[PDB]
RNA sequence: AAAGAGUUUGAUCAUGGCUCAGAUUGAACGCUGGCGGCAGGCCUAACAAUGCAAGUCAGCGGAUAAAGGGAGCUUGCUCCUGGAUUCAGCGGCAGACGGGUGAGUAAUGCCUAGGAAUCUGCCUGGUAGUGGGGGAUAACGUCCGGAAACGGGCGCUAAUACCGCAUACGUCCUGAGGGAGAAAGUGGGGGAUCUUCGGACCUCACGCUAUCAGAUGAGCCUAGGUCGGAUUAGCUAGUUGGUGGGGUAAAGGCCUACCAAGGCGACGAUCCGUAACUGGUCUGAGAGGAUGAUCAGUCACACUGGAACUGAGACACGGUCCAGACUCCUACGGGAGGCAGCAGUGGGGAAUAUUGGACAAUGGGCGAAAGCCUGAUCCAGCCAUGCCGCGUGUGUGAAGAAGGUCUUCGGAUUGUAAAGCACUUUAAGUUGGGAGGAAGGGCAGUAAGUUAAUACCUUGCUGUUUUGACGUUACCAACAGAAUAAGCACCGGCUAACUUCGUGCCAGCAGCCGCGGUAAUACGAAGGGUGCAAGCGUUAAUCGGAAUUACUGGGCGUAAAGCGCGCGUAGGUGGUUCAGCAAGUUGGAUG
């Protein structure tokens, strides 16, 4: 109920809509690595993990997820791919 | 850096329970009373026995309610 | 719902008045514990050796 | 910002300041980190005007603390 | 706050002079005095402790002109300072600025030394102090401001300096009407009609 | 750098209670009206009328279409060389602070001590960078619904908005070899050149990106402490540990799936009542007891409940969504709101203020600065609510005036007083003068060190001029006239203060003992005054006196008080000697 707070609520929805896209695109890149670790496809595990690591990091730099959350996935997913041996 | 207690439980996997007795002075009557602390420590080699005198130091919390670790068994 | 004493030399608290009471027992009257203060309704008389009173 | 600014002690129309080093997000009369010395605009004979303790003001200006604009124009009194 | 009103009726009570009068003479002749203040003071009895403890506090308190608000605080700055609080009570009442205008002699009595400091006639060190409670320090001038010098009851009050006896812990240049509070008295320079320690007896009952 | 009085008896001593004198208060209330300073002011209940968070032109688009230079008509007039200057819908940042309240919370909330597995905008040092493109969209134009507020359909357009590409050690992962990820411009100036030295280019400043260390802030963990109750004794099933995974900035049953059957508890778990905690405050000789208004640190909440988004930081007091209760606007279409911000209302109540002034100071917020904001604050209102100070003319004399008296019929009583003054007039009144709260800011000169071109621009000192105080003055000085200022409670007692006049177990008093039934020092009064005084009294509360919960420091044959007696679990305590030990103890040091 002031024009400055009407502007912040209006532009936090624009950032909620935008950032929901870029978080959603990170979960699916980690699904495809996890589904290829579950279904024992080692040759498609690195096909998705080499797709996912550039997307985990590119989003963690614009602050959509945290850079310790990003390192946590890449450390855990590439710890399961060495476990597929 | 060190507390020293008698082991009063063993029954948990990788966890021991010590009693640390301290004689505090009563705040108004001045009698020196026994006063007890029942901590949970982490014996990862799973080798303290009920009745052992052990030394524990403080670590980062290993479980809920478990934030001390085993240092060294003093006597048995 | 308490019983209060009216310590004037004659009052007019007429059966639905709106008194202030205060603590203080009256030793003679068995089972009263309060005094009606004299001056949220009425004060009158001569008193001249005052409170709670009137003012020539 | 960590800042170095004046805090009102004193009384009405008789101000008195303290040169606190605070958070600049705290209130100007509470929760400081240190107090380097005072400043007294209604000082007269026997009362100092500033006691501004330049070994701890050098530490905090070393650590990257901001004088305000009066504390900055009271460390130019050295 | 000051006590005002009748000052004849004051001195019968406690007993002595207490110096509360109007002109050039003495104590006790034109107000037909032989008796007591009270409802009937023509028969007596029982002049003992508590009522004489309360004469002793109230004899001092009518000389100097304090009320009991200030006077009880003088008990505080006696029991705060070290040693002999009964004399500490009297040194504090003698360092008082309207008392010193009496003890210098520029004022007639204390209740016209109170009213003479209050109308801004007394300077201490080249200023104006008009509080009749200003404690004076060992080695202060207590002079007179140069607008109240030619008003003659200041000078007409200077003559019982010689007739009341010398005070002998000030010095006073009568040419410029400027004293010098040389030091505080001690309890041999004060009159002996008072019993200094019977106010300490009137404290815890 | 520590005092006791009163009251059980016919009297006594003892035990024991009550009552009192005392200090305090966010006080109320009864009585009056002088001042100043500094403070303090909904303790109770909530529902709210009407007036406080927003700045940056460095992003477009509007507006002005400068005065100027013209031109046409001729000083009426529109287009212009140019088109000034100044003003709002995107965006960065702030809104998370400051401000309020104390409902919830009995514990990791708070206090004290320590820890490790972490985040932290702005700020300060470093280190490496800022290369090149792209697609939208808000404004705007337009249409639809609506009385409007307001929504929701298309069509344009910009950026320091958003997205790829490029690069990257000092980051991330793998820690083998390798893979992985940023960014944005703007502004002021510029001599040599590419040309429309629009621009590039150099260089400054403010930015932006990556990162490391700091500073600040925060989040986590541990141990000890933290109200009353056993007429609450058992509580727990993610409960307690383990492993695998997930999630978090980060440790962790935080979550999950399974294995295990543990975990807490008579040193008080659980339940129930109550209550924000602390520095402190009040009492006290201390020990303690009571309490957490003001001020300060932490916590929680923001109509009631659930939630998240955005962000460095919120699960957000003048943010969003949902549910609920309530309230309001309506043209029935559709909408809106939350004073535990400040002021103010109604309400409750014994009781607690002004719909004020200014950003001048010190903060805080944006800004490059100018500044613009700010009920923070600084200040003015109101109120004896506290506390401190002050204010009401003479070092005399019978003229013992009256009025007030009793005869102590001379005396006591106003008892070294006045109406005369030579009278000191501050405090308030009027007038005159005058500090300090002011450091800074524009400017236009100068030196300086950046710079490559000390060109220039900017930056830091310098002297010049100019300028900004809400309080509006404190303070000083004059003049007027004593002129404008006293009340309140007691007076039987223990208060070393004390005649009468009415009234007569009535009226009434009283904290206790008690008073009063015909001479009343106790009730109600002019013969006349002990307090303490702009106060004074009485209610309430708090501790004290209380050695009356006794740790300091008490008792139990008969005053209250030894279980009806055993036996025994926990516990509490334990003879003597030598040794070791070093938890209690003790000394010192450090934080």
């Amino acid at each position: 109920n002031t024009p400055s707070a009407k502007k912040r609520a209006k532009q936090a929805e624009k950032r909620r809509s935008h950032n929901a896209s870029l978080r959603s695109m990170v979960r699916t890149y980690i699904k495809n690595v996890v589904k290829a670790i579950d279904a024992k496809d080692l040759e498609k595990a690195q096909a998705a993990f080499t797709a996912a690591v550039p997307v985990i990091d590119r989003m963690a730099d614009k602050g959509i997820i945290h850079k310790n959350k990003a390192a946590r996935h890449k450390s855990r997913l590439s710890g399961h791919i060495k476990a597929l041996s | 850096r060190t507390l020293t207690g008698r082991v009063v439980s063993d029954k948990m996997d990788k966890t021991v329970t010590v009693l640390i007795e301290r004689r505090v002075k009563h705040p108004i009557y001045g009698k020196y009373v026994k006063r007890s602390t029942k901590l949970h420590a982490h014996d990862e080699s799973n080798q303290c026995r009920i009745g052992d005198l052990v030394t524990i130091r403080e670590t980062r919390p290993l479980a809920k309610t478990k934030a001390w670790t085993l240092v060294d068994i003093v006597e048995r | 719902e308490v019983s209060s004493y009216i310590g004037g030399e004659g009052h007019n608290l007429q059966e639905h008045s709106v008194v202030l009471i205060r603590g203080g027992r009256v030793k003679d009257l068995p089972g009263v514990r309060y005094h009606t203060v004299r001056g949220s309704l009425d004060t009158s008389g001569v008193k001249d050796r005052k409170q709670r009173s009137k003012y020539g | 910002m960590v800042t170095i600014r004046l805090a009102r002690g004193g009384s009405k129309k008789r101000p008195f300041y303290h040169l606190t080093v605070t958070n600049s997000r705290n209130a100007r009369d509470g929760r400081f980190v240190e107090r380097i010395g005072f400043f007294n605009p209604v000082a007269t004979g026997g009362e100092v005007r500033l006691s501004v303790d330049q070994e701890r003001a050098t530490y905090w200006l070393g650590q990257g603390a901001q004088p305000s604009e009066r504390v900055a124009q009271l460390l130019k009194d050295a | 706050a000051r006590y005002i009103g009748p000052k004849c009726k004051l001195s019968r009570r406690e007993g002595t002079d207490l110096f509360l009068k109007s002109g050039a003479r003495a104590l006790d002749s034109k107000c037909k005095a032989e008796n007591v203040p009270g409802q009937h003071g023509q028969r007596r009895g029982r002049l003992s402790d508590y009522g004489l403890q309360l004469r002793e506090k109230q004899k001092v308190r009518r000389i100097y002109g304090v009320l009991e608000r200030q006077f009880r605080g003088y008990y505080q700055e006696a029991s705060r300072r070290k040693g002999s609080t009964g004399e500490n009570l009297l040194q504090l009442l003698e360092c008082r600025l309207d008392n010193v205008v009496y003890r210098m002699g520029f004022g007639s009595t204390r209740s016209e030394s109170r009213q003479l400091v209050s109308h801004k006639a007394i300077t201490v060190n080249g200023q104006t102090v008009n509080i009749p409670s200003y404690q004076v320090k060992a080695g202060d001038v207590v002079a007179v401001r140069e607008k109240s010098k030619n008003q003659l009851r200041i000078a007409q009050a200077l003559e019982l300096c010689g007739q009341r006896g010398r005070v002998e812990w000030v010095e006073v240049d009568l040419d410029k009407k400027a004293g010098t509070f040389k030091s505080a008295p001690a309890r041999s320079d004060l009159s002996a009609d008072i019993n200094e320690n019977l106010i300490v007896e009137l404290y815890s009952k």
